[PDB]
RNA sequence: CUCGAAAGCUAUUUAGGUAGCGCCUCAUGUAUCACUCUGGGGGGUAGAGCACUGUUUCGGCUAGGGGGUCAUCCCGACUUACCAAACCGAUGCAAACUCCGAAUACCCAGAAGUGCCGAGCAUGGGAGACACACGGCGGGUGCUAACGUCCGUCGUGAAAAGGGAAACAACCCAGACCGCCAGCUAAGGUCCCAAAGUUGUGGUUAAGUGGUAAACGAUGUGGGAAGGCUUAGACAGCUAGGAGGUUGGCUUAGAAGCAGCCACCCUUUAAAGAAAGCGUAAUAGCUCACUAGUCGAGUCGGCCUGCGCGGAAGAUGUAAC
RNA sequence: UCCUAAAGAGUAACGGAGGAGUACGAAGGUGCGCUCAGACCGGUCGGAAAUCGGUCGCAGAGUAUAAAGGCAAAAGCGCG
RNA sequence: CUCAACGGAUAAAAGGUACUCCGGGGAUAACAGGCUGAUACCGCCCAAGAGUUCAUAUCGACGGCGGUGUUUGGCACCUC
RNA sequence: GCUUGACGAUCAUAGAGCGUUGGAACCACCUGAUCCCUUCCCGAACUCAGAAGUGAAACGACGCAUCGCCGAUGGUAGUGUGGGGUCUCCCCAUGUGAGAGUAGGUCAUCGUCAAGC
């Protein structure tokens, strides 16, 4: 689009960069509806589990909210102890570090999550 | 007569003229066409004398195409000049051909008039040409 | 218009130059449809008997290897550029339900009578002769007649212009780019 | 109007050719500008050089958009 | 007695000197090497191509200037005789162009066999060389001149004799340890000088071509495909050939079918160029086609290719087998 | 730096073409921000063309500097 | 600082010799020879044309193809 | 099981160009800036309280083959080696062998993961 590319356009480097130095990913998804978030591991394609905010537990209605993105900071956080790492890495993906992307963010590192 | 009206480089090689002219070989513009069957090269006043030849001869009409065109630099040393002291200088240009080459073609003109007037231009040409038809 | 032809089990460089010069024979290939290429020796003496004709690439020509025939098109003969000989003639087959392109020459009729000839003097200007068709096989001219009894001293005559049998695709007209077929103009 | 002075010809190419056991900081391709890219252990040093940076062999492949020759070495 | 170079690269107050490395030899170690096959692998040359950067050539197309322009003391502009970049198609060509793209060469791995008993490598002792030549190939330069010159890559001579090329470092064959009055061959040869076929079969060539040569020129001859005219009688050779009005042109001793000026079809009816040009240079004599009775037959032009012919003149003496 | 140079390196000539004897405290690192040029058009001072507003775009731009080779995971600018 | 003669002879470097001397070279010029033939010279081929008509009695523009070694070269093969 | 997501294998047989659509999930808008901030001036950027609205534009799969893109076979050019010739060039043996052109595929083929039906 003019959106879905232009950030596509910034998803560039870090893309590339952890299937060339094979570390974990966090493929989240930000919009004015939602704030999602979804692990690959330490080789650029292996999918871990899945976690969206469609999770039968905070279905409640402020859906994808900055009250409602330091709730998915722990939540596939637990989906991740199945995994074994300690640090994790962050997908700017073209989600421009100011709301949603920060407070799903720092919200791992209290909740068993480092980056 | 016939240059190029600029050129990248002032200079090229001598090279070598191998091959055959499977391009350049069907009349693509006319209907009968003077066509080398030598490998050779044109001076570009052999091209201006050959084509005063033909347009001369016709003397009422028909068009008249010239498939060759002298584009490469030839240098010559002058007198009382060693060898080796640069490149000499450009002193004319000269058209690459091989056998099987068309150079002249013309329409409008009956097919004995047309012969009367390429064995005029082949005359004043350092090659073996020959009479050729339109084929398709 | 019925062409001799032979099987030619060996290929390559050298054997097909020695066709040429010790048994007077062209190589060629019969290859169209969806089937299989067959590699074909042929003779020159015959093949040269065949371009003489005007109708030689537009019409359906018979060929046999030994009993089996085939209706076969002659599409993009090769020839020596020096001498002006055939070499490898290169047919196709004719599956008659498709639209099997070819070339079909012109005539230029109406030369004599014709008001950029007669009254204002100009002579005519051939840009174009042997246009290239798309024709269902039943329907594959010889010919496509080009008429110039109209056409005025300046005038173009186009592809748009032209005519018949009226079943024939022209492949120019099928894009944007129409073609110049003939010009009458001044003299020189 | 004077000619003369060419330079002093920089050695270029591809060095260890593509099916060659390497070691780990051999230098892969001399290279004017990366006409090879960088595949799975290589490393693409300031001038554009390659080099490998595991051992293993080389294996030119062909990949991705863009037409890019990669050059990349595995573990074999 | 055994082995055996080099005339290269780099640097040089250096260029015919020298130094390191390459090439040679010897010694001592040590485990590689070559050729071929199969398998990996990059390439951007040859060729080709026009997609790029340039150069080409002719059909077609749009704006516009306004040449032409009815032109309104100054507007609106008829209109496209001049022209007009770009665009559509057809068509070429580049060492410093490439959408493409080999053969080979090169790098690598694995294999059999061969190696003169080693080939490869490493360290040491001794060098010599550091002006190369010509020939084939691939190019620059020159005139795609030079036994010119500068590179690449081979082979040879240098540093290799023997046989052939008449003679002829460098070309072809072949690499001589010593003896033989033995035999087989190579290049090249087999009539005599001069060793061996006046050998066999089938053709070609009459020029001493062979035994020097180009544009181009000729009913020289051999072969091969085709074509038109072909006994209802062709190409060169015989006795009928012949318009029923009134100057088809500015000229005036004298202007057809040939002057600085141009040319296509209507009859008493089976009948024909209001003309392509030597003529008693010009007018009052005469020549290429017959829709035809009569002399009666195989012809007339072109193309492909074989070997020849003129084009062909030089200085001591035949004198380019 | 390209050609010559023969598709690995290399390779000569008083052979053919051009350049350098520097720039940069940001023109570097990084963080962050961010993607060309072209024709197409809107005339009261620029009217081939600017200010740039937005429509078909189809690397043809740009790179401190010659030429070659390279680029968007930008290998140009803004700002901390 | 300055070796840009850019692997840099010394901190510090221009000439004359027809008054000349020596050691070498045909690794290299002048004369002559040889190779070659651009150049010169002489033939020839097509024939626009002039020759009052008429290309070819004479002459011939534009181009073409050869010969001679006949000189100006080019080469540095013999001869210092 | 299909719809659709979410990074990726493969890179113009996958590409551009011309119709129908999807609303529930997803997706773009939308209502507005109060509380973060984004501004070389701006909430169309983007930050978001959001879920009042909306499925055309926006994108998404899903239609349709002119064009690009692939592309035989056969020939041809080139070429390694060996030998010829009338040797600035070609031919012969032998090995190899394009480029361009010559019917036409197609609105691609794959892999893991999940919310929903």
């Amino acid at each position: 689009s003019v959106k879905k590319e232009t950030r596509l356009r910034r998803a560039r480097k870090a893309r590339l960069k952890m299937r060339e130095l094979e570390t974990v990913r966090l493929c989240v998804y930000r919009s004015s509806q939602h704030i999602y978030a979804q692990v690959i591991a330490a080789d650029g394609g292996k999918v871990l589990a899945s976690a969206s905010t469609l999770d039968k537990d905070l279905r409640e209605g402020a859906t994808g909210n900055i009250d409602a993105a330091k709730k998915v900071g722990q939540l596939v956080a637990e989906r991740a102890k199945a995994a074994g790492v300690t640090q994790v890495a962050f997908d700017r993906s073209g989600f421009k570090y100011h709301g949603r992307v920060k407070a799903l963010a720092d919200a791992a590192r209290e909740g068993g999550l480092e980056f | 007569m016939l240059q190029p009206k600029r050129t990248k480089f002032r200079k090229q090689m001598t090279g070598h003229n191998r091959g055959l002219a499977h391009r350049g070989s069907k009349v693509s513009f006319g209907e009968y066409a003077l066509k080398a069957t030598s490998r050779g090269r044109l001076t570009a006043r052999q091209i201006e004398s050959a084509r005063r030849a033909l347009t001369r001869h016709v003397k009422r009409g028909g068009k008249i195409w010239i498939r060759v065109f002298p584009d490469k630099p030839v240098t010559k040393k002058p007198l009382e000049v060693r060898m080796g002291k640069g490149k000499g200088g450009v002193e004319y240009w000269v058209a690459q051909i091989q056998p099987g080459k068309v150079l002249y073609e013309i329409e409008g003109v009956s097919e004995e008039l047309a012969r009367e007037a390429f064995a005029l231009a082949a005359a004043k040409l350092p090659l073996a040409t020959s009479f050729v038809k339109r084929t398709v | 218009f019925i062409v001799n032809a032979q099987v030619r089990s060996d290929l390559g460089k050298g054997a097909s130059r020695r066709l040429r010069r010790n048994a007077g024979l062209v190589p060629a290939v019969v290859y169209g449809g969806d089937k299989e290429p067959q590699s074909v020796t042929l003779e020159l003496r015959e093949i040269a008997k065949l371009l003489e004709n005007e109708a030689a690439f537009s019409h359906v020509i018979a060929l046999n290897v030994g009993g089996v025939k085939e209706t076969v098109l002659i599409k993009a003969l090769q020839r020596h550029p020096a001498k002006g000989f055939v070499m490898h003639a290169d047919f196709l087959r004719v599956v008659a339900d498709h639209k099997l392109t070819a070339h079909v020459p012109l005539h230029f009729i109406n030369e004599e009578v014709a008001v950029g000839v007669k009254q204002a003097g100009g002579e005519i200007s051939h840009t174009i002769s042997e246009v290239e068709v798309s024709c269902l096989p039943k329907d594959l001219p010889e010919f496509i007649e080009v008429d110039m009894a109209k056409v005025e001293l300046g005038q173009i005559v186009h592809l748009s212009d032209l005519k018949a049998p009226k079943g024939v695709e022209l492949v120019q007209l099928a894009h944007g780019n129409d073609l110049a077929v003939a010009n009458i103009h001044a003299s020189r | 109007t004077r000619n003369g002075r060419d330079s002093e010809s920089k050695r270029l190419g591809v060095k260890l050719f593509g099916g060659q056991a390497v070691k780990a900081g051999n230098i892969l391709v001399r290279l004017r500008g990366t006409k090879f890219h960088a595949g799975y252990g290589v490393g693409l040093g300031k001038d554009h050089t390659l080099f490998a940076k595991v051992d293993g062999v080389v294996k030119f492949e062909t990949k991705g958009a863009f037409g890019r020759k990669y050059v990349s070495i595995v573990a074999a």
